[PDB]
């Protein structure tokens, strides 16, 4: 909500400003990093994972805490601060916790799709589980 | 062809290792 | 339309989800486009693969992936000089060798992939090789692909990513998966190496029963040479093979020792006393 | 060995998902057959220049079909938990009946015809239907899931099977059911009824078919005949058993990719029909002349002809 | 077989209702092209795009197809046009 448009924008988003700043700052920070540790597809998980978080505040704010109006809400979701399809998927049944969009993509895979990520621990075994290479984020402790 | 609706349970079942001949 | 795809490759796991592959990259031998199939056999182990094309797998007979001796499951190089002699031309000069291929699958009219098994009569080989083959050699022939930087500590993903720790081996004789990979049909390779270790006037045959006769024994004997006499006790199942000149005794004895086979029943063949007892 | 020659025979291709079901109407005009493509298929059959046509506004993936005895309405039960009633010969359908706490499991027309319908859903539901009076017939619960469920031949009993493990004789006008018949075991591959009444045609999931003759009037709880030498389903499948009473035949299914012809009467089989690229879902006779539907998992319909 | 019965029942609530769990007629849709995140995707493919050496040594035919294909930057460029009349 950086951009040009003319707004005005209530106190509330005024209010939430400093969290956006520093997760915004968070994301130069990562995006302006690179990786030579021998990791090539892996350099662009922080990146979903922030904007995962950036996503689970705003709707935490909004769905939970309920200290944010609505028009609020609405001008940060079209204002670009938080993905309308991840907070959509949240809200229904298909995602209740959910690392990314493309971990869901069923063309994506090469064969199938469901990315390991979203399995649970039951079916699942837990020592090929790892992490997901095009998500990972979510999850540490084994 | 098959199912692929079987063949997702029979993966499954092979990942579980499920030799089960029945 | 699958490829070769030899039951050594294919994994204990009854279903197996494999990916095609229209335009993969050229053979190692036909040097030609063709379908790069794609699948893992184990849980954890890695995706396989198939470097040989249609050509490439078609003229030496074997799995388009373990690259096994024909369909007998063993080393290629040793099965395959144990054949006749040799019968191909890797050597040089691919674009001869197109000319042979091209015209060799071309002008074959009956060839296949699974419809059909067997339908030979017995085998000179078959002997060797059966008893230089064990039970689905599947171990550790996927998965571990040795890394160099959980070796030195420098990894820092560790097992959570492939290459799992304590992979490698001692660098000094074959690695026995990446040395026969590094030539093709050139080695003598661990398959004449298996192949050499694979290899190593009365006499006694146990085991005849009901079924073995003493004309079967006396002229499977008599081809080696001229026999003087043959004991058959029938209460003991077993039979005497005396012959004139200690020279067939030798032969066919060397040759009979835990080798007979008889109207498809094994005989244990033990070397006669000649020690006046 | 087994099967005699080839002889010519049809396939029926356009069918998106696996064909689910095949049946012909009683005049032999036309067969329809329902699949998981959520479309009933109208086929003119018996000789073919043609199929008849499309038929659509199925919810879900049409679980079982049936044809009515006048041949103008058929009913068919499908994964949208509702009762499938259709009119086909005007154009369209006839009515939607719903009620079905789960899919519908199996719907077939009894011999009142558009009177009543015995049907049942995967929730355990046996329940006769009726239509015209814009509302059903009765619901009832017994024990679990019914595979199949159909009316005899006086319309006074209801045949039923399915993951209860037993054969599920019912008494209707009663306000309650017949009697269970089962021996030792536990299967089911499906469930069928001969035309003369006097035995029921069952299909079991160990790869055995189950010929029981009962019969009504004096007791009897006795059995048919064991049909066996054809695997109808690997671990889990519905095969819909139709015998041909031309002569003496039985028809059902099998998981080889190959129809499965039955003798009965002479203690063994009839033969075995191979040329299906897809385990067999139904099978179907037709009276007036002998064919045969062959309806399986490759989508392709496949009716042969004895010559 | 009671226990059977029960465990059996389940077992095939289970997969009656794993052959209705598709919910799909002839197949279902596919998943809907979402927006990546601008500065993750443009800052990282361009910043590592252009420095070669062998973090690009397997984007090269990649980037042969880039280079290869006139229509879309030509076509993007001129099909974007924010116009002296706005800001």
């Amino acid at each position: 909500k950086v951009k040009r448009s003319r707004k005005a924008p209530p106190d509330g988003w005024e209010l939430i400003e400093p969290t956006l700043d520093e997760l915004d700052q968070k994301m130069r920070e990562a995006e302006t990093e690179p990786h030579e540790g021998k990791r090539k597809v892996e350099s662009l998980w922080p990146i979903f994972r922030i904007h995962h978080q950036k996503t689970r505040y705003i709707f935490d704010l909004f769905y939970k805490r309920k200290a944010i109006s609505r028009e609020l809400y609405e001008y940060c979701i079209k204002e670009g601060y938080a993905d309308k399809n991840l907070i959509a998927k949240w809200k229904k049944q298909g995602y209740e916790n959910l690392c990314c969009l493309r971990c869901i993509q069923t063309r994506d895979t090469n064969f199938g799709t469901n990315c390991i990520c979203r399995v649970p621990k039951s079916k699942l075994e837990v020592g090929r589980i790892i992490e997901c290479t095009h998500c990972g984020c979510r999850g540490c402790s084994g | 062809p098959a199912h692929i609706n079987d063949f997702m349970f029979e993966q499954q079942r092979r990942t579980f290792a499920t030799y089960g001949y029945a | 339309d699958f490829p070769i795809l030899c039951q050594t490759c294919l994994g204990e796991n009854p279903y197996i989800r494999m990916t095609k592959e229209k335009y993969g990259k050229e053979c190692k031998i036909c040097a030609r486009p063709f379908t790069v199939f794609r699948w893992c056999p184990g849980v954890r182990m890695r995706f396989k693969k198939t470097e040989v094309c249609q050509t490439c797998s078609k003229l030496k007979n074997v799995c388009q992936t373990c690259l096994l001796d024909l369909e007998y499951g063993l080393p290629i190089q040793v099965r395959d000089a144990g054949l006749s002699f040799k019968d191909d031309m890797p050597k040089s000069d691919v674009n001869k060798e197109y000319y042979t291929q091209n015209m060799e699958r071309e002008i074959s009219n009956s060839d296949g992939t699974r419809p059909v098994g067997m339908l030979g009569k017995a085998t000179s080989t078959s002997d060797m090789l059966l008893k230089l083959a064990r039970t689905t050699p599947y171990y550790k022939r996927n998965r571990p692909h040795i890394c160099s930087f959980w070796v030195k500590g420098e990894c820092k993903r560790g097992e959570e990513c492939p290459y799992r720790h304590e992979k490698p081996t001692d660098p000094d004789d074959p690695l026995a998966d990446q040395n026969i990979k590094d030539r093709y049909y050139g080695i003598n390779d661990p398959v004449a190496d298996k192949l050499l270790k694979r290899a190593s006037t009365t006499l006694y045959v146990g085991g005849l029963g009901d079924t073995i006769t003493e004309t079967d024994l006396r002229n499977h004997f008599y081809q080696f040479g001229e026999i003087r006499t043959i004991t058959v006790v029938q209460r003991q199942q077993c039979a005497f093979i005396q012959f004139a000149t200690r020279q067939a005794a030798e032969v066919a004895a060397e040759k009979s020792f835990n080798k007979l086979i008889v109207n498809g029943r094994r005989l244990n063949v033990k070397w006669g006393r000649s020690q006046a007892a | 060995r087994c099967s005699s020659l080839q002889a010519p025979i049809m396939l029926l291709s356009g069918h998106e998902g696996e064909v689910y079901c095949c049946k012909f109407h009683p005049n032999g005009s036309t067969l329809a057959s329902a699949g998981f493509d959520r479309l009933i298929l109208l086929w003119n059959v018996y000789g073919d220049c043609d199929n008849y046509a499309t038929l659509k506004g199925h919810s879900g993936a049409v679980m079982e079909l049936h044809y009515n005895t006048d041949g103008s309405m058929l009913f068919s039960a499908s994964t949208d938990k509702t009762v499938a009633v259709w009119d086909s010969e005007t154009g369209e359908r006839v009515k939607r009946l719903k009620g079905h706490t789960s899919f519908v499991n199996s719907c077939y027309p009894a011999r009142r015809g558009p009177q009543l319908v015995c049907t049942g859903s995967d929730d355990g539901t046996v329940k006769l239907w009726d239509i015209r009076k814009k509302a059903a017939i009765q619901t009832f619960q017994n024990t679990y899931q019914v595979l199949a469920v159909t009316f005899n031949d006086t319309s006074d009993q209801i045949i039923s099977g399915g993951i209860d493990n037993d054969i599920k004789v019912w008494d209707l006008r009663q306000n309650k059911l017949t009697y269970t018949m089962r021996g030792h075991a536990d299967s089911v591959t499906g469930l069928s009824l001969s035309s003369e009444g006097s035995y029921l045609l069952s299909n079991a999931m160990d790869n055995t078919v189950r010929v029981w003759d009962v019969r009504p009037f004096a007791p009897k709880e006795r059995c048919v005949k064991i049909f066996q030498g054809n695997v109808h389903n690997f671990e889990k499948n519905l095969l819909r058993c139709s015998w041909s009473p031309d002569g003496s035949k039985i028809a059902a299914g099998s998981a080889d990719r190959f129809v499965y012809v039955w003798d009965t009467t002479s203690r063994r089989i009839l033969y075995k029909l191979p040329g299906h690229a897809g385990s067999i879902n139904e099978v179907a006779f037709h009276p007036d002349e002998p064919i045969i539907i062959s309806a399986s998992s490759d989508k392709r319909l496949y009716m042969g002809e004895i010559q | 077989s009671e226990e059977k019965l029960q465990e059996k029942a389940r077992k095939w609530q289970q997969l009656q209702a794993k052959r209705y769990a598709e919910k799909r007629k002839f197949g279902f849709v596919d998943a809907q092209k979402e927006d990546m995140p601008p500065e993750h995707v443009r800052k990282i493919i361009r910043d590592h795009g252009d420095m070669t050496n062998r973090k690009f040594r397997h984007d090269k035919r990649v980037y042969l197809g880039a280079l290869k294909y006139m229509p879309h930057a030509v076509l993007k460029l001129l099909e974007n046009m924010p116009m002296p009349w706005e800001q």
